């Protein structure tokens, strides 16, 4: 129910939802060149997968916020037409969703929640009809799990020059892998307005803006799924491995001819810093040397060589003062000498023992890219295949359940079905190829049944139990 | 060759509401990948929990419309030899 400043598309607009919802002033024209040209980039013909650029990093900690104790949104709005891979107008106006070429969605990389395109699979999105309001040029567009939009269009209107704080450009733009959990905490559709409207579909992408405890939450899940994907995948594990190894390898170089100028430099003060001790005393020891050859004069206050006496203390005293003030200087040369002396060795050190490293990852690299891999079709063998629902017979009438009970291997979970109006459950066991009956109330094992004919294959065992699990 | 397997229930009443199978992508498991869910152990062995960020990545392969935010929704990689 409120209203926002002009935002141009790509822009990533930061609010703080009222109960009313969000407030969408889009300022049309086409896509910046920044935008579009990263776009451009990040659909290079890469290898098959999700690929992603971040373009804007989210600051939870710098958001200026009425409560801490809120709920902040970053709405990103791009022309429909750069993000469908067909023209929305030629659409059924009865379709509820769109395949997209790009969306813009909330992906966590080094402990860091930010804003970012992907592209490289096929993907789709939900297609958002927009109704009208009281207020002319002002629409209404629900989207799944996002506040109520009041999106609102103008061909030609001021833009917000600069991002608000939360919100910084200022991130690593090479092209890299979309993580697992991309999007976890986004809601996007292409909203498209009323037949005789004129305004053209707008795609939409709403993040919830994560505070750091929810950062940790998604970057631990991310690791979670990179580790499970590594264990299954020894080559890939291993290629990361070793890639990892060439950039640890390279920078303790880098680190090497670092301490290597540190050191260089180190002497050429050092060497400066001892030449000026070594000529402040000279001064100083002729200083002394004159007093000495005054001193007869030492105790005859009338004599005139008393004044040259004195004047040779204060001389010695200017000069020892100097000296002082030139052995500190030197003395700090000598102790960085020594630490830059330390540091280059140590440095040589690792240098040396990252080198070895590389050598046990590139040899890894080769060890399991030499050995068999077995292919998808080989995978779809392991297990037997489950029957289809109705073609389970002997057993009546059945209908689907929620699975729940956990597979012994892999991630899933087994393939639930129920029978004797909801009494007895019935769970596709996949290393046998058999059904496994249970007593819905109990949870108690009943038998093996045959999927064809509805058989018993064996009889109860009273060990045997799902209760954990319903 | 692989189908997807999708299933869903009602979220408060956690009945039946509908199941629907992707066409048959052959021996190409590519979309598992783009799941992030490894072959090993998971093709015609197990059924997993439709999680939000998959929405996007799965509903080009189904003309049911998932909805999540009214159902649950649940997925398992089938395969079988040939059409069927």
């Amino acid at each position: 129910s409120a209203v926002a400043a002009p935002v141009a598309f790509g822009f990533p607009a930061l609010s703080t939802p009222g109960a009313g919802g969000l407030a969408v002033s889009i300022s049309a024209g086409a896509l910046s060149a920044a935008i579009a040209d990263i776009m451009a980039a990040l659909k290079g013909p890469f290898k098959f997968g999700l690929w992603g650029v971040a373009l804007y990093g989210v600051l939870p900690s710098q958001i200026a916020k009425d409560d801490p104790n809120m709920m902040s949104k970053i709405v990103t709005s791009l022309p429909a037409d750069d993000i469908t891979e067909s023209p929305v107008s030629s659409l059924p106006l009865d379709k509820a969703t769109v395949n997209v070429n790009v969306r813009v969605v909330d992906d966590v990389k080094d402990e860091r929640q930010n804003i970012s395109v992907v592209s490289g699979v096929p993907m789709s999105c939900p297609v958002v009809d927009a109704k009208p309001t009281e207020r002319p040029g002002v629409f209404t567009a629900s989207i799944p799990g996002a506040p109520v939009l009041n999106i609102s269009v103008n061909n030609s209107t001021p833009a917000v020059q600069t991002l608000s704080p939360g919100v910084t450009n200022n991130t690593d733009k090479d092209v890299r892998p979309a993580g697992f959990t991309q999007g976890g905490n986004t809601r996007d559709a292409v909203i498209r307005f009323p037949k005789d409207s004129g305004h053209n579909a707008v795609y939409v992408s709403v993040s919830d803006v994560l505070s750091p405890d929810q950062v940790k939450q998604r970057q631990d899940e991310e690791n979670r799924r990179q580790q499970e994907w590594d264990a299954t995948h020894p080559v890939e594990a291993a290629e990361r491995n070793y890639e990892r190894a060439r950039a640890e390898l390279n920078q303790a170089n880098e680190d090497v001819a670092r301490n290597q100028e540190r050191q260089a430099k180190a002497v050429q003060v050092y060497n400066s810093r001892k030449s000026e001790l070594d000529a402040a005393n000279k001064t100083l020891a002729d200083a002394i040397a004159e007093i000495k050859q005054f001193n007869r004069f030492a105790h005859d206050p009338m004599a005139g060589g008393h004044r040259m006496w004195q004047m040779a203390g204060l001389k010695a005293q200017r000069a020892q003062t100097d000296v002082n003030n030139k052995q500190a200087a030197f003395d700090a040369a000598a102790k960085e000498k020594s630490d830059a002396d330390a540091a280059l060795s140590s440095a040589m050190e690792s240098r040396k023992k990252k080198e070895d490293k590389k050598r046990s990852a590139e040899n890894n690299l080769n060890d399991e890219k030499n050995k068999p891999r077995k292919g998808f079709k080989d995978y779809g063998h392991d297990y037997h295949p489950a029957p289809k629902t109705e073609n389970i017979k002997g057993l009546g009438d059945l209908k689907p359940g929620i699975p729940k009970t956990p597979k012994q291997n892999g991630g899933g979970k087994r393939k639930r079905w129920t029978g004797d109006k909801g009494r007895k459950i019935y769970e596709w066991d996949s290393q046998h190829g058999e059904l496994e009956g249970y007593r819905a109330s109990d949870g108690q094992h009943l038998g093996s049944f045959d999927p064809k004919t509805g058989n018993q294959l064996k009889g109860p065992d009273p060990k045997r139990n799902i209760k954990k699990y319903l | 060759g692989l189908k997807l397997d999708l299933t869903w229930f009602d979220k408060s009443t956690e009945d039946f509401k509908g199941e629907e199978y992707s066409k048959d992508f052959g021996d190409d498991g590519s979309v598992m990948e783009s799941l992030g869910v490894p072959f090993k152990d998971n093709v015609n062995n197990g059924c997993f929990d439709v999680i939000a960020e998959w929405v996007p990545l799965l509903q080009p392969y189904f003309n049911h419309q998932i909805d999540i935010s009214d159902n649950e929704y649940f997925v398992s990689f089938d395969y079988r030899d040939g059409d069927w």
